[PDB]
């Protein structure tokens, strides 16, 4: 009851797991000792944090928070450190121990020796593009990873099938405007004229019969995320399923 | 195409053909080496059917 | 066997001029300075073989 802490756990799925502790200053405990220290003629408190410290809590462990930390001293104030877990596979929910030490202060002398410990969990807890019929998965084997400058540059759909008449398909691009509050009605036309624009693949109908390489050239700037165009058709009705996936910058 | 000293030129093979590229080698010379001597296996270890059914012409 | 029609935006740069079309409307704009882009629109053809061996297409 000086420093309310609280951990916030965010899901980097393409990553490890990020867990950042946050320090407070707990202004209902403030308050109090502000009390007191107006008493004896002082504005803030003058709390000193010495040895803060998170451990991964197991049988015996420890780790590091990620970036750098000193051993500092403030009023009325917040800090958050960060430290990165590990991004578990499935059902293995890990705890921490988050130990620390406050050291209080008076007239030169009178440091009331303080040390917290809150042991948790941290488990908050809140790209292979399938092909949704038969299990022909897509993936690109470097994918969110260009920076091409107007040039060419060759990409790789590894397409795994399942080894059962594995020579079927199609791709193409689609250079056209796909044709769609008023403002809603121009962001919508903007997005779909730098789609079917801005990139040409020069294979167009590759007509694969498992790697692609698919050059393109890329005649306009911008992030494109998610490369929408791109789609495959296949031996049945309309197998016209995206890959939704890859991302280029191109400058 | 390379071989010790021979290197080829660069051909062109597009999609399923065949193209045959020629290769000079000299003859190799009978009384200079001995083609005579059992080539050898790679185990020490079996007894590999020690009787081999061979003659002397045919091995 | 198929046609396809695409205008043109980016001015382009200097290190990447070496495909052909880029460095016409690069030059070709080197003189003539009111026009930039917009009006360089770019076409594009698909040759096929139907034949049993390469050839060199101009």
């Amino acid at each position: 009851l000086l420093n309310m802490r609280l951990r916030n756990i965010s899901l980097k799925s393409e990553h490890c797991i990020l867990s950042s502790l946050d320090f407070q200053t707990s202004k209902a405990s403030e308050q109090l000792t502000k009390k007191f220290i107006y008493p004896q003629e002082h504005n803030s408190f003058l709390k000193l944090n010495f040895q803060e410290i998170s451990y991964k809590l197991i049988d015996g462990t420890s780790q590091i928070e990620l970036d750098p930390i000193c051993p500092l001293k403030v009023p009325l104030t917040a800090f958050s450190y960060d430290s990165i877990s590990a991004t578990f596979k499935l059902v293995l929910l890990p705890k921490s121990t988050q130990p620390h030490r406050v050291k209080i202060t008076l007239a030169y002398e009178l440091e009331l020796h303080p040390n917290l410990k809150l042991p948790v969990r941290t488990s908050w807890e809140t790209s292979l593009v399938n092909s949704k019929l038969s299990n022909v998965k897509f993936k690109f084997i470097n994918s969110n990873i260009k920076v091409i400058k107007g040039e060419k540059f060759t990409m790789r759909l590894q397409i795994i099938n399942s080894s059962s008449s594995p020579l079927d398909l199609v791709v193409y691009y689609n250079n056209t405007i796909n044709p769609i509050t008023l403002e809603n009605q121009y962001q919508l036309h903007n997005k779909y004229r730098k789609i079917a624009e801005g990139i040409i693949l020069l294979s167009n109908d590759y007509k694969i019969p498992y790697f692609a390489d698919l050059r393109f050239i890329g005649i306009m700037s911008g992030y494109y995320g998610t490369l929408s165009g791109l789609k495959v058709l296949d031996l049945n009705t309309n197998e016209l399923i995206e890959v939704g996936n890859g991302a280029s910058v191109l400058i | 195409v390379q071989f010790e000293d021979f290197t080829s030129n660069e051909y062109h093979v597009e999609a399923s053909h065949t193209s045959r590229i020629i290769v000079p080698i000299k003859k190799i010379d009978y009384k200079k080496y001995n083609f005579e001597n059992t080539p050898i296996p790679r185990i020490f270890p079996g007894r590999q059917f020690i009787q081999s059914g061979l003659n002397e012409e045919q091995t | 066997p198929s046609m396809d029609i695409i205008p043109l935006n980016e001015l382009f740069s200097s290190q990447v001029e070496n495909v052909d079309w880029i460095e016409y409307v690069m030059s070709k704009i080197r003189a003539e300075s009111n026009l930039h882009s917009r009006d360089f629109i770019l076409l594009l053809l698909d040759f096929r073989n139907s034949w049993i061996d390469g050839i060199k297409l101009n």
